[PDB]
């Protein structure tokens, strides 16, 4: 699985730029694919979603109607067209591989980020922003949704991510309490409906980084601005 | 075909030894087991819409 | 993870499966049968693994052929898989007069199988221009084996090939008239028998094939429209 | 000189036979006359799984209860969210004509097989997003009847060969083979402890095996015919075999013998798939009179009908919650019960 | 007389 | 008013050729829709079944009725019905007649191609439903009431010469295109299927349904186009005789499709006996 996405540079903001990011790896076909910008030194930003076969499409508020998120399933690329940039839209824009059925873990590769320098929605809170720690004892990172996560379907649509320093974030956990693949035992995801929590048993010299939340139970996906977690 | 009807013969002496108990116990364990679990089986008595996932 | 995206993905499932219905109606599955003397190999290659499946096309018509082999002598149960099956093409050596009765014995069993009933079967009896260097010979003869061939004569049809010894076609419309009989006497009008007459190289196999599918497939529209 | 070891063998079945006779104090019915009957149970189709081509020959749940594995003579695996009816996985396979298909306990991987005498692995957990085709067990010369996996490495499966083979799919060579079968093994299930399995041959005997040691610890010969389904009773010390003989029988391994029939004057025809309740008190069977049965598996009735399908009811699975029966059909649609 | 027919 | 000797004669066939239209139509209906044969093959038949029922039970019935004594004994609301949903149901009728015709040649001349789609079904209801409406319209809209001392629903739309040309167009679309269509259809069908007792008694019954189709809908259509150019002939003292003649060798063909299913098919004529 590889996610490599191409274009950006400095461009001014009365003209135009297009991203497009080559998969390799894996079906791309069959996997829904998101755009995720993270401004620099801020937060992950949902910006843009296209499903499987090009079919359902969204945008973020902050950027419905500037944006088009094109796919090309033959040649495995992933597009995204900008219009008329702003200086709010520089930022790294991470692509992400995510797949949608019973028991599926989505969001959980993302690309390595590519960069752009430009020259109601439910609200994630994590009121920690920064845990400064020592190798060995347990970790807890908590969060707070404005409306209940907690589906009818009995399932909570909260994900945890972990973007280490110069790197890309990475899937954690995936509806609250179930641990994604390649991802050890220690850490651990909790909580009911609104109120999560999620517990590092033995925090490793790998685990310094910042530790998002995302919702994923409507449209536009908000993510949380992320816990530093110090060494 | 001596030496197959060997083991023919073989599997059954061997299949002759095992230690058999009365009817009569195993159809009571049977009904014990039934009756231990007929509140477990939603199929035996029916749970009502609430918990029924299909409906 | 959305439901609505799952509803999506199984919906797009759907969409690969409504395109693949295409593909399966407008092809013709096949099932070959018949013994090891039988020339069922050689028209495979003139058209543990435990199924082969050779496809044809034939006048822009799909065919799907299944030469089931590396199974048991007893076909009893998996013969179950091959019923709603286009048709059977049963191969018979009919220059093997000795191994010639167990083929009826075993178009016997096909026919009034419980699972084929509504499957016709396009007989080959293969390799007869074997069978004409048999009886010119006259070294051996059916009566050896069919005691009421010698009160047996040709009937009306009477063989509109170009030019063959009289008793080579006495002995190859008897050939038919046996297997003919099993299929007749021993079935309902539900499948019919197709015979045919073939040898070890003839390219005119998937034509026939070709063309008795589609009378059979004629008679299935015959009775799905009940113009019948 | 094979005569003598024949007439050693025919007084060893003798002996057997008697000392099953010596051990048969009171049938079944004689002692579970005295409880309540079952009753008229009405399950009505919650469910209808809808996108298969062909005949379905073969149904397996998930452990989980709610995702169960559909095999179709159209050359394919559909994976189904039974409560939302949605398709999971539609795996395509390179043989057409699957008869048995698994799901594995842990929900990673789906076996399958047929006339290509292959049980084909499929692993649902690729990072990749696609199911592929894990291994492929050669090895069986008959048609594959039944697989069963016992670990997410092991897979016993019944061949039309007259064998059960033991395997490992790692490695993908036969750790064991089960070679007792005088006919073709048309079922297989497992033990709930999962040492042992019972098979189910054309030869009208049923057999139970050990996992382990590969040996045929009991042979059990109360049919009449073919023995087309096969299923262990929920505490693993007895299982019910459905037959051409249009008959329903539970064996008991202890008690090394039958313990009841389930047939009906209404009923000639054979039983294509058996399986009992959570409890084990209910013993649905499927018919291909195109309708399953429910049966009272301590008093031999009729409880109900499972009547929704328009062909031969080939599989049939109660999920391991006990919440409903799929029925799957050679008119091509599963059916959820409840 | 009238007749249409109102076909 | 008509008098007591020629009305008990044009009763008798006028109920005789609604009850057995009737009758078989609904017969065929439930046995296509209740033996679930119910299959996409039995939806064209099922379609012509109740436009036929539809014609024999309201259109024969009500312009008999109307027709008997030239009179009216119906509202002033329900003529404005009589000229859409039993016009609409001549017209798909006949259309459901023509597209069992083609459905039938490809069935024959073409088995090797499947069946419709199941889907594909349903639009070609639906648009021969759709089109029998849009040509029942021009009835329709344009139908009026008046009454006078015995109530006639007359249609007026404009003078005669508009009248002839929406009837022109009406026999050219509804009776010569379908007759081309079932004919080539038929005989190609014929030629085709010329054991072979079924092949060949199918055959009698297209040519049947040619001949009889190009039999009975061509006088009921040159009624209507000669009254329509020539409103002379509507005071002739006997029109109303021809008209009736007319009327029932065209409703007539509504039997004719349960008799011969019945005829053809052993299923059908083992289920009419339930």
């Amino acid at each position: 699985v590889q996610l490599v996405e191409s274009g950006g540079g400095l461009v001014q903001p009365g003209g135009s730029r297009k991203l497009s990011c080559s998969a390799s790896g894996f079906a791309f076909s069959s996997f829904g694919m998101h755009w995720v910008r993270q401004a620099p030194e801020k937060g992950l930003e949902w910006v843009a979603y296209i499903s499987s076969g090009s079919g359902t499409i969204y945008y973020a508020d902050t950027v419905k109607g500037r944006f088009t998120i094109s796919r090309d399933d033959p040649k495995n690329t992933l597009f995204l067209q900008m219009t008329s940039l702003r200086s709010e839209d520089t930022a790294m824009y991470y692509c992400v591989r995510s797949i949608y059925y019973y028991g599926s873990s989505p969001f959980d590769f993302w690309g390595q980020g590519t960069t752009l320098t430009v020259s109601s929605d439910i609200v994630m809170t994590q009121a920690t922003s920064s845990v400064p720690v020592t190798p060995g004892e347990s970790v807890s990172i908590s969060c707070r949704s404005s409306k209940s996560l907690l589906h009818s379907n009995g399932n909570t649509y909260l994900y945890w991510f972990l973007q280490r320093p110069g790197q890309s974030p990475q899937l954690l956990i995936y509806r609250m309490s179930n641990l994604a693949s390649g991802v050890p035992d220690r850490f651990s995801g909790s909580g009911s409906g609104t109120a999560f929590t999620l517990t590092i048993s033995r925090l490793e010299a790998e685990d310094v980084g910042v530790y998002y939340c995302m919702q994923h139970l409507e449209y536009p996906l908000t993510f949380g601005a992320g816990t530093k977690l110090e060494l | 075909s001596i030496a197959q009807a060997r083991k023919l013969v073989e599997q059954l002496k061997m299949e002759a030894n095992i230690d058999r108990i009365k009817v009569s116990k195993a159809a009571a364990d049977l009904m014990a087991y039934c009756e231990a679990h007929a509140k477990e089986d939603p199929l035996l008595t029916p749970v009502p819409a609430s918990e029924n996932p299909f409906r | 993870a959305e439901d609505k995206a799952a509803v999506e993905r199984s919906k797009m499932i759907e969409k690969q499966l409504q395109k693949d219905k295409q593909v399966y109606r407008r092809t013709l599955r096949l099932l070959l049968l018949g013994a090891d003397n039988s020339g069922k190999s050689t028209i495979v290659k003139q058209m543990t693994s435990g199924i082969f499946e050779t496809k044809f096309q034939v006048d822009k018509v799909n065919f799907h052929m299944f030469d089931v082999g590396a199974q048991r002598d007893e076909r009893r149960k998996w013969i179950q898989c091959f019923n709603d099956v286009t048709a059977i093409i049963f191969v018979v050596d009919s220059s093997d007069y000795n191994r010639l009765q167990e083929a009826l014995n075993d178009f016997d069993s096909i026919w009034n199988n419980r699972w084929l009933r509504t499957i016709s079967v396009i007989l080959f009896l293969n390799k007869q221009d074997l069978l004409a260097e048999k009886v010119l010979a006259g070294k051996s003869k059916i009566e050896d084996y069919f005691p009421e061939f010698a009160r047996y004569t040709t009937p009306e049809d009477a063989t509109p090939e170009p030019g063959e010894d009289p008793r080579v076609t006495r002995a190859k419309y008897f050939i038919r008239k046996e297997f003919v009989d099993i299929s007749t006497a021993s079935g309902d009008g539900r499948h019919i028998c197709y015979p045919h007459f073939t040898c070890a190289v003839d390219t005119e196999n998937a034509r026939r094939i070709f063309n008795d599918c589609k009378d059979i497939i004629l008679q299935m529209n015959l009775r799905e429209y009940n113009l019948v | 000189e094979l005569d003598q070891l024949r007439q050693e063998a025919e007084q060893l079945k003798n002996q057997i036979r008697d000392a099953r006779k010596a051990c048969a104090d009171a049938t079944l019915s004689q002692i579970t006359n005295n409880i309540d009957p079952v009753g008229r149970i009405q399950m009505r189709t919650r469910r209808t799984l809808r996108g298969h081509l062909a005949k379905i020959y073969a149904m397996h749940w998930g452990t989980d209860s709610r995702l169960l594995v559909s095999a179709s003579q159209d050359g394919k695996l559909i994976i189904w969210d039974s409560y939302t009816t949605n398709k999971v996985h539609a795996i395509p396979l390179r043989s057409s004509w699957v008869m048995t298909c698994a799901y594995a306990p842990s929900g990673n991987y789906v076996a399958c097989g047929g006339l290509d005498n292959i049980c084909s692995i499929y692993n649902l957990k690729t990072r990749e997003g696609n199911v592929r085709v894990s291994r492929e067990l050669a090895g069986h010369t008959g048609y594959l009847s039944c697989c069963r996996f016992l670990d997410d490495n092991q897979i016993v499966t019944s061949s039309g060969d007259t064998t059960c083979a033991l395997w490992d799919i790692e490695t993908g060579q036969q750790t064991t083979t089960f070679t007792g079968h005088t006919g073709d093994v048309m079922s297989l299930s497992l033990a709930p402890d999962t040492r042992l399995f019972v098979s189910g041959a054309c030869d009208a005997s049923a057999k139970l095996w050990d996992v382990r040691e590969g040996m045929c610890r009991q042979t059990f010969t109360g049919h009449e015919s073919d023995i087309n389904a096969i299923c262990f009773f929920p505490n693993g010390n007895a299982f019910a075999t459905g037959s051409d003989d249009a008959t329903c029988r539970l064996f008991d391994l202890r008690a090394d013998q039958e313990l009841m029939t389930y047939s009906h004057d209404n009923i000639i025809c054979g039983i294509t798939s058996v399986s009992f309740s959570k409890s084990g008190r209910l013993l649905l069977a499927g018919y291909d009179d195109f309708n399953c049965n429910v049966w009272d598996a301590l008093k031999a009735d009729r409880a109900g009908v499972l009547a929704g399908h328009d062909n031969r009811v080939s599989c049939l699975g109660v999920t391991d919650d006990g919440m409903a029966v799929a029925t799957g059909s050679w008119d091509s649609f599963l059916k959820i019960w409840n | 007389q009238q007749f249409f027919g109102l076909m | 008013v008509q008098p007591s000797w020629r009305i008990a004669l044009w009763s008798l066939a006028y109920g005789v050729v609604v009850a057995v239209a009737v009758l078989g139509n609904l017969i065929v209906i439930w046995i296509i829709l209740a033996h679930k044969m119910r299959t996409v093959t039995n939806y064209f038949l099922v379609n012509l079944a109740f436009s036929d029922a539809s014609m024999a039970a309201f259109n024969t019935l009500v312009n008999f009725i109307y027709a008997l004594h030239s009179e009216w004994y119906f509202g002033a609301n329900y003529c404005r019905f009589q000229n859409f949903f039993p016009i609409t149901a001549v017209f798909a009728s006949i259309y459901s007649m023509t597209a069992i015709a083609v459905d039938r040649y490809m069935a024959i001349i073409d088995p090797l191609k499947p069946r419709l789609s199941a889907t594909a079904t349903k639009i070609v209801i639906g648009s021969i439903w759709i089109l029998a409406f849009l040509l029942a319209f021009p009835q329709c809209l344009y139908s009026k009431t008046k009454v006078m001392p015995t109530l006639c629903f007359v249609q007026w739309p404009e003078g005669p010469k508009q009248h002839f040309t929406y009837h022109i167009i009406v026999i050219i679309l509804v009776y010569c295109f379908p007759l081309l269509i079932m004919g080539i259809t038929y005989t190609i069908v014929g030629i085709t299927l010329w054991q072979l007792k079924a092949k060949r008694k199918v055959v009698k019954m297209m040519i049947i349904v040619v001949m009889t189709f190009a039999i009975c809908w061509l006088p009921y259509h040159i009624y209507f186009i000669l009254t329509a150019i020539y409103q002379q002939l509507n005071r002739w003292k006997y029109i109303q005789q021809v008209y009736l003649a007319s009327f029932w060798l065209a409703m007539s063909s509504t039997m004719y499709n349960p008799i011969i299913y019945c005829c053809l098919n052993k299923r059908f004529r083992a289920g009419f006996k339930r």
